[PDB]
């Protein structure tokens, strides 16, 4: 508690590199 | 008698007396007979205030003793954990090796200091050197039998430094001083954790403005690039760090610059809905059409989030309402399938067409009647969408209801006066979707129509 964010996986998962990159364009295709 | 007292002092913990003979004059380097200077003599005893107050008047963190041993040494020596965290915080050499060829690790290891043992690997503490008898921490500690630091150190092995680097912590902390002491021993502002991250970016993502101009009058990069194209403007826009933004952009912050999926800090800004972040860039020149890999434009992201505001705004400086992405989705067809229908009442109040096609086909209204959104039908319907609209596979939005089952959009599809009795490219009418999926309801409603 209130030292995790020391590490690297903890600002690594914090900073949120997912939220800068375009994650999908979905259509769900309605035919199989 | 002077430098003495204030080796006394420092010894005992009296940081009023040791700050008054700083105060006075004295050399805040001098040392002992045994070369032990006050940080030496405030590791050993566990003074963590005096420690950092030293540290501030710009004690030589390195300085040996006669036997060799930094201010680390002592610290690990004595078990004193908060001490040892304390002066790693400050850039203290975590492998630094004396005389003899001890390390820090070497004596937490043969003492049994277990806390720091663990700190000290966590920090990138090297268990391979060996001493000039060819002994290694691990080695010591079996040899004393101290069991938990032997199973520490194997367990372990070679995981390297897992802790951010220092002026990574100090920047999260907006911690100035520790900030300062660190870029005064290594004047490195751009120092590079394990994801490639400066310490700027850090201070940008929880605006620590202070920590920022730091390290941006120390020479840090205002437009570093990883590997991953993520500006420290791209982290400011993202979360929403208006005086961050301000405060980079006055600093040469380039408007343009794109990340790996090709995403300007405007469309960051327009993503998470950051209405004065937006009209900041925009006024600074950002491009609004800009587009990432799939074609998105920041109205696209805008109008994803259910950033009303934000799609206001960037109408407002002319933004493309039916911009297109690479599979023909309008800002419209992103409303309506998210469902967000006080962002495509506005999109439909300012323009926006609302019979787009998509790649296959696809209306705003046949999106809408997909995913059971009906305020966005009842709003298209309003606004002139055509409710007999098909599309390449000849689908009616009452086809996309009745398949996906969706009872309020079948009824107030047949209220306006849809035809059930339509057929797609085979011959297949609302009902047989409804029959084919199952939907008893639906297919109940279509039979007291006509179909």
């Amino acid at each position: 508690e209130e030292l995790q964010d020391d590490y690297e996986d903890m600002m690594e998962e914090n900073l949120e590199q997912e939220e800068y990159e375009d994650p999908d364009i979905p259509e769900s295709q309605m035919e199989e | 008698d002077a430098a003495t007292s204030f080796l006394r002092a420092a010894r005992s913990g009296n940081l009023d007396k040791a700050l008054d003979h700083l105060r006075n004059g004295v050399d805040i380097n001098t040392c002992n007979q045994n070369g032990l200077n006050g940080l030496h003599l405030a590791s050993k005893e566990g003074h963590v205030k005096m420690v950092v107050e030293l540290l501030h008047k710009e004690i030589i963190l390195e300085t040996t003793t006669k036997k060799g041993n930094t201010a680390l040494h002592i610290a690990a020596l004595a078990g004193q954990d908060e001490v040892v965290r304390e002066l790693v915080n400050y850039g203290a050499n975590v492998n630094a090796q004396s005389q003899k060829g001890f390390t820090p690790l070497y004596m937490a290891a043969q003492e049994n200091h277990l806390e720091v043992v663990k700190f000290l690997l966590e920090n990138g503490a090297n268990q391979n050197v060996a001493t000039e008898d060819g002994f290694t921490p691990l080695a010591v500690a079996l040899q004393q039998g101290h069991e938990n630091v032997v199973a520490h150190l194997i367990n372990y092995g070679t995981k390297g430094k897992v802790r951010l680097p220092a002026l990574h912590i100090a920047a999260r902390n907006d911690d100035t001083r520790t900030a300062a002491v660190l870029l005064q021993n290594d004047p490195n502002p751009d120092v590079l954790s394990k994801t490639g991250f400066t310490p700027l970016h850090i201070a940008a993502h929880y605006e620590n403005l202070n920590v920022a101009q730091l390290l941006l009058n120390r020479g840090a990069s205002v437009n570093f690039t990883p590997q991953n194209g993520i500006t420290p403007l791209h982290i400011a826009s993202r979360r929403g760090n208006v005086i961050m933004v301000r405060l980079l952009l006055d600093r040469g912050a380039q408007i343009e610059t794109k990340t790996k999926d090709e995403l300007t800090p405007l469309h960051c800004a327009a993503r998470n809905g950051h209405v004065r972040i937006s009209e900041i860039l925009l006024d600074h020149g950002a491009p609004i059409q800009a587009k990432t890999k799939n074609g998105l434009s920041p109205i696209h992201m805008a109008a994803q989030g259910d950033h009303l505001d934000c799609v206001r705004l960037l109408l407002q400086y002319d933004a493309e309402i039916d911009d297109i992405t690479l599979d023909h989705l309008t800002p419209l067809h992103v409303a309506a399938h998210c469902g967000h229908h006080r962002v495509a009442k506005v999109l439909l109040d300012k323009g926006a067409k609302p019979n787009s096609r998509a790649l296959n086909g696809f209306t705003p209204l046949h999106i809408a009647c997909k995913k059971n959104h009906v305020r966005v039908m009842e709003l298209l319907l309003k606004t002139g969408a055509s409710i007999d609209a098909v599309t390449e596979s000849g689908l009616t939005p009452l086809h996309v209801a009745s398949f996906m089952g969706h009872l309020p959009i079948v009824k107030n599809l047949l209220q306006r006066g849809a035809s059930p009795n339509v057929s797609n490219v085979k011959v297949e009418t609302p009902l047989h979707m409804a029959a084919r999926a199952g939907h008893t309801e639906v297919a109940k409603y279509l039979l007291q129509n006509k179909a």
